[PDB]
């Protein structure tokens, strides 16, 4: 029995960037329904099991969306925006040139995601379940940061990626605050809401996940 | 027939790519593939963007008597589900990137 | 027996139901004629009415996918053919960095195959090798170096079975592009109804707009509506840019598909017709598809369903 | 029963009771053989048929009816049986048209002024304007107010200027190509030779949606009706098979019709480049047999079936499903150039050996000018080898290429499964019934 | 090039079932944006120019590997078809040949209504719900598609359209898609439009029965 956790901030704490009315419907109605329907059909293990190597089982849409929204609420904070630091900034500059270049590519991906979906910053340290898929001599640059778009409920977990940041591009996430203006919603997300300390924290776990596999 | 192979097989080509377009695509971060005189059969399972840096390749679709020729400086997009033989007759070098649905 | 290859036709006096459910035999309650219409495959490009203009030391060795080369004494069978679990030799390869999954597998017993010699020559020097080997990417010529299809079963129609028996002035041409009328909801205008469709699909509010004759309106590029004469049939010629009258206001002997006997007379001053079915009707000529009638008496049995292909010599 | 079988033959097998125009001998044979073998003919039909076996009796019978011989010869070619209910074509409001240049102007490979073309292309947005029948009266121009000079046709006139320039420069070339490719004339082919008249409309003058007035020129039992719409190609209304049994009563050669262009195609590939439907008379309710695809030519240069089906809109040649998922197959790392490197490696090593000593068969010639003996000799004197290392780095590049395709394939699968997009090429892969050393 | 076609009614004519503000954003921003984006693409490709709208959608669909122009080309047709699918004083039941065909292909209008409702309730994410006329089978069906896909890509003839993209109902109903579907069937769906679309479709399908001589 999975439970709907509240966001780590008060529902009025994202004003004026994200209104309480949006949070009342996005979390109180959409996210709540995903958890309620998931419990009738029965979290990371559930998402992988219900994905079923592409032949998605009935529980996948509820399970993946429930995980996605919980990940989404932790990706933002009332005093977000700015720039990251530490190893995250070093990796961003290594794989995107500079932080400014990364922001433009991330915004463009979120803008061009057609229909309902999610845009992810992920740490790519995947392993494949096929034969002759192991590199004898890894170069240590193969574990890199990537920007990936997914439709509907899909998340990078189904390809054994490590998500670090996401933005919800379903229209219900921004229509009460920006109507059709998704560009302004994306720009507001990266300048006022994004929590880089949470993204940095998730990077450490992803790095440790790869380190444990290599030993 | 009268219709060129590029039109029939939906092989988008952008011969003589400007440097600005290369940087917009981020070609400098693409992986490198090279070969000598050989023949490569392949069936594309996803779209592939190829920027040829040196040499030339002649692409013969499955069952075809004609070929498509791409030279250094051309940007080629091989479509998904394409089956062809790639022929090389000299040193060849390229930078490639595979594209899933949407992406680019 | 059928004198020629073709398809079977009968008009009347042959029972449509077979004599038995499984069989293809039909009875004749009356005397009738059975016609054999004369006639001469990828199924994705050959379709109905297509026109066919064309007729139908280990460092010298190597280990690859399902194959390997060898410059341990090698024992090859007499025929050069290996079966499963066969001994061929009683570190062979450079131990490549990558090894693809192969159906073949060593054990030296071959298990999972042909063997032949490979020789490399350069400037009068010879080095022999033994090559033992077993989706488009899995493949193991160099660009640098009549008849009309009748399908329903295929027959070819050609000249061997079809033969010929021998304002401004109004001109045929375009009237313009019909535009959507919002009253009729359709992006491409309905233009006309037939007797059946007017009863099924005519809305109540559109009964006032049903007309027995044609009415022509012209919209120019600024949105103005022109009629010239709203009580006659006048349209604009798009090439000459002038008005002209329509032909009608829109309020031969031989018929298509008829069968002829071998000496039917169409007119006293004309040569006798040949047997067959009228395939093409034109202003002053007709093209006939050759057919041969067979007379059959009551109680006879027809071997084949309608339009069944019969080859020469078939019963 | 003998009601469903007759219906089954009509619908499934295309049966129709086509008229059989019999000679007197054939007519007598069918009427007399129904009575017996050698019996006195009793039925009035067989008795009359016996009399008609003499043409002298027929002439006497014809004179007594007051008709001529040729009229009697024409009465035997008459459609028997009942007649279909007569057509009642109703106009769905008035016919309202615009003069819109075809969207596909200009033809491929023909250069026009792009500034004039953009002026022409402005008229294509006029299709979005809404017109209501309650509004074609408020400012209607009639009589002297509806002369041609009063109308704004500036964008269509610029198209006409470009069209006439194209016609005068390509008219002879198009006729030459018609003779080169099409041996004999046929409805749908280009009118040429003595039959050509200046002023006939070329194909780029037409576009789907246009309304034309024309005359029926040819009826084909298996193809349809061909209509002259003032062009160098005749239009084609697809009608075939049983439908002609009733439609022949209404669609006749030489009669004037109103047609709408539904498709325009390339005459090199398609037999009938102009596809039409009858607007007046409306016979939509009488047409049941449809063409799955428009018929095409199979020409001299068409050697690859996969290329032919791409030139038209036809499905791929089906194949048996492999039964294995491509995303679950092992990666490929054998670079195709490695086999060439191996031959060069062997050639260098055997040349080095000769240098020391004397300072079913396939033969592989190797050139000395494609070998790097300067580096090989230094490696030989110093003592895997460099060429073996060179083979592994080519394998690594090929393995990396396979890995990146598989990773993109895995993401592509998830997107397509979520959005209901095909994983395999549609039409391909039809289903069934359609057709140790290392460790030692 | 294609123009932006006005709906066949004023933007406040669907009140109170579909608000004027919904029409202003849905038609004036979403539909307008699709037209403007499509026209830019058509101005660079002379081959895609010159296709009819139906031909362009089928060509850009590319047998399941859509070209970049497909999303804009499909959406402009979908929205034009959608505005004509609704009328002031719509809803209730169809009459004459539309009712007869529905009763023949579904058993009754009640069976059709449940199938249409269930297809609209179970379409996950953005998409469309269609009443279609099957060309090969010569019967009506209920089909749901995702994102911009329309039945034209499979040579089917649309009859009635319903937009279940979130932007079409979120201002008036928020997460209550079921109320939006029920309102569409009760007060908005235009069966008069379906009558004419079936009449146009009868030029290619011939839903009648042939007259077969007894001879
Ligand atoms: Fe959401
Ligand atoms: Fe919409």
């Amino acid at each position: 029995g999975f439970e709907l956790k509240p966001p780590p901030y008060p529902l009025d704490a994202l004003e004026p960037h994200m209104s309480r009315e949006t949070l009342d419907y996005h979390w109180g109605k959409h996210h709540k329904t995903y958890v309620e329907n998931l419990n009738k059909q029965i979290l990371e293990e559930v998402v992988l099991l219900s994905y079923n190597r592409g032949n998605m089982l009935p529980a996948f849409n509820n399970a993946a969306q429930a995980w996605n929204h919980e990940f989404f609420w932790e990706s933002i904070q009332p005093g977000g925006g700015g720039k990251p630091s530490g190893d995250l900034l070093r990796l961003i500059e290594r794989d995107f040139g500079s932080f400014s270049d990364f922001v433009e590519r991330f915004k463009a991906a979120a803008a061009s995601n057609f229909g309902s979906g999610w845009t992810w910053l992920a740490y790519k340290a995947n392993r494949l379940d096929v034969a002759n898929a192991v590199n004898p001599l890894p170069k240590e640059e193969d574990k890199k940061l990537v920007i990936v778009k997914t439709p509907n409920a899909v998340n990078p977990l189904v390809w054994d990626y490590s998500p670090l940041l996401t933005i919800d591009t379903w229209e219900h996430a921004y229509y009460l605050d920006f109507e059709n203006r998704r560009i302004e919603y994306i720009n507001t997300f990266m300048e006022k809401l994004v929590s880089w300390e949470t993204v940095s924290t998730r990077l450490e776990s992803a790095m440790a996940r790869a380190a444990q596999r290599e030993q | 027939m009268q219709t060129p192979l590029e039109e029939l097989y939906n092989v988008k080509v952008e011969r003589k790519v400007s440097q600005r377009r290369l940087e917009e695509l981020g070609v400098s971060r693409w992986s490198v593939w090279k070969t000598g005189k050989c023949k490569l059969p392949w069936d594309w399972q996803v779209d592939q963007l190829v920027y040829i840096e040196e040499g030339e390749v002649r692409v013969v679709p499955e069952g075809s008597k004609r070929f498509m020729q791409f030279l250094a400086g051309d940007l080629v997009r091989y479509p998904k589900w394409l089956e062809a033989d790639l022929f090389f007759n000299a040193p060849y070098s390229e930078r490639y990137c595979f594209k899933a649905y949407a992406d680019d | 027996y059928s004198d020629s290859e073709g398809e079977m036709h009968w008009s009347t006096d042959v029972s449509h139901a077979p004599e038995f459910t499984y069989s293809n035999v039909h009875l004749l309650p009356k005397t009738s004629h059975l016609w054999i219409l004369s006639g001469g495959i990828l199924f994705s490009i050959h379709k109905d009415q297509d026109q066919m203009n064309i007729p139908f030391s280990d460092l010298l060795a190597k280990r690859r996918r399902n194959r390997f080369l060898i410059p341990i004494s090698v024992e090859i069978p007499i025929n050069g053919i290996f079966r499963r679990n066969s001994i061929f030799a009683f570190t062979l390869f450079p131990k490549d960095l990558f090894r693809e999954k192969d159906n073949i597998q060593l054990r030296l017993v071959l298990n999972w195959v042909r063997a032949f010699f490979v020789e490399v020559n350069t400037k009068g020097l010879i080095r022999d090798f033994i090559r033992i080997g077993l989706r488009k990417r899995n493949n193991p010529m160099n660009p640098f170096y009549h008849g009309t299809i009748r399908m329903f079963s295929l027959l070819i129609l050609s000249s061997s079975n079809c033969f010929r028996i021998g304002t401004i002035k109004n001109s045929s041409g375009p009237l313009g592009t019909a535009i959507q009328i919002s009253n009729f909801y359709s992006f491409l205008p309905l233009l006309t109804y037939n007797q059946i469709s007017v009863i099924k699909y005519l809305q109540l509010d559109n009964f006032k707009y049903i007309f027995q004759v044609i009415h022509s309106y012209l919209i120019d590029e600024n949105g103005r509506i022109f009629n010239l004469d709203p009580y006659s049939n006048l349209v604009l010629n798009p090439f000459k840019l002038n008005w002209y009258f329509l032909h009608q206001n829109y309020n031969t002997i031989i018929s298509l598909g008829q069968f002829f006997c071998e000496n039917v007379c169409i007119a006293k001053k004309e040569p006798y017709l040949k047997s067959g079915q009228v395939l093409i009707v034109q202003r002053d000529s007709v093209v006939i598809r050759s057919a041969k009638p067979y007379l059959a008496t009551p109680g006879a049995k027809v071997h084949g369903h309608y339009r069944e292909i019969l080859y020469e010599g078939d019963t | 029963t003998e009601d469903e079988a007759r219906r089954r033959n009509w619908i499934e097998r295309g049966w129709a009771p086509w008229e059989e125009i019999l000679t007197p001998e054939a007519d007598f044979a069918r009427k007399s053989l129904n009575e017996g073998e050698e019996v006195p003919l009793q039925s009035p039909e067989a008795i009359e048929a016996f009399k008609m076996l003499r043409p002298s009796y027929r002439k006497k019978k014809i004179k007594e009816m007051g008709i001529t011989e040729d009229e009697w010869y024409a009465k035997q070619f008459e459609i028997r049986g009942d007649k279909p209910p007569p057509l009642d074509t109703s106009w769905a409001g008035p016919l309202v048209v615009r003069q819109i240049p075809p969207r596909d102007w200009p033809p491929k490979g023909w250069e026009v002024d792009r500034k004039e073309l953009e002026f022409i292309r402005e008229a294509h947005k006029l299709m979005a304007e809404r017109v209501w029948l309650e509004d074609l009266d408020k400012d209607l121009k009639v009589g002297e107010d509806a002369t041609v000079d009063k109308m704004c046709l500036e964008r269509f006139k610029v198209f006409l200027k470009q069209y006439n320039e194209w016609v005068e420069a390509n008219k002879d070339r198009l006729e030459e190509d018609s003779y080169k490719y099409d041996q004999d004339f046929y409805p749908g082919r280009r009118i040429r030779g003595k039959d050509y008249k200046e002023g006939m409309y070329e194909l780029p003058f037409y576009y789907p949606g246009m309304i034309c007035e024309g005359t029926v020129t040819t009826l084909h039992l298996y193809q349809g009706a061909f209509v002259d719409i003032g062009g160098v190609h005749e239009g084609w209304v697809p009608i075939k098979g049983n439908d002609w049994f009733w439609i022949r009563h209404f669609i006749r050669v030489g009669m004037h019709v109103i047609v709408e262009i539904t498709a325009k195609r390339d005459p090199y590939r398609f037999r009938f480049p102009l596809e039409l439907r009858f607007v007046h008379p409306n016979i939509d309710h009488m047409i049941f047999n449809k063409f799955d695809f428009p018929p095409i030519f199979h020409r001299d240069g068409d050697t690859n079936p996969d290329e032919i089906r791409r030139d038209c809109g036809r499905p791929p040649e089906p194949r048996k499903d492999p039964g294995s998922k491509p995303e679950e197959e092992g990666l490929l790392s054998d670079h195709p150039y490695v086999d060439k490197l191996w031959q060069l490696h062997v050639a260098e090593q055997m040349i080095l050996d000769d240098y020391e000593a004397n300072p079913p068969k396939v033969i592989l010639k190797t050139s000395v000018k494609e070998l790097d003996l300067e580096a090989a000799l230094i490696e030989r004197k110093y003592h895997k080898l460099r060429r073996n290392i060179e083979m592994d780095e080519y394998d690594s590049l090929h393995w990396r290429r396979s890995l990146e395709e598989r990773e993109a394939l895995l993401r592509d699968i998830s997107s397509r499964q979520a959005l209901g997009l095909p994983l395999e090429e549609p039409g391909r892969y039809k289903p069934g019934s359609f057709f140790s050393y290392d460790d030692a | 090039y294609y123009g932006l076609k006005t709906p066949p009614y004023p933007l406040d004519a669907l009140e109170p079932y579909m608000s004027q503000r919904t029409l202003e954003v849905h038609w004036g921003k979403h539909h307008r944006g699709y037209v403007d984006n499509l026209n830019k693409q058509l101005g660079k490709d002379d081959r895609l120019y010159g296709y009819t709208m139906e031909e362009l959608i089928k060509a850009t669909y590319n047998n399941g590997n859509p070209l970049p122009e497909f999303n804009n080309a499909a959406q402009v047709y979908n929205h034009d078809f959608f505005w004509e699918s609704m009328q002031p004083g719509g809803g209730d039941m169809p009459i004459k040949g539309v009712l007869e065909q529905i009763e023949k292909d579904f058993g009754s209008f009640t069976n059709f209504r449940e199938k249409f409702t269930n297809a609209a309730l179970t379409q996950f994410g953005s998409g469309w719900v269609w009443l279609v006329l099957k060309r090969e089978e010569r019967r009506l069906e209920v089909v749901k598609t995702s994102n911009a896909i329309n039945p034209l890509v499979w040579d089917d003839i649309p009859i009635i359209n319903l937009d279940v993209w979130e932007h079409s109902y979120y201002l008036d109903y928020k997460n209550e898609r079921g109320k939006y579907i029920n309102t569409f069937l009760n007060h908005l769906v235009s069966w008069n439009a379906a009558m004419s679309r079936m009449a146009r479709a009868e030029a290619f399908v011939n839903l009648g029965e042939p007259t077969i001589p007894i001879a």
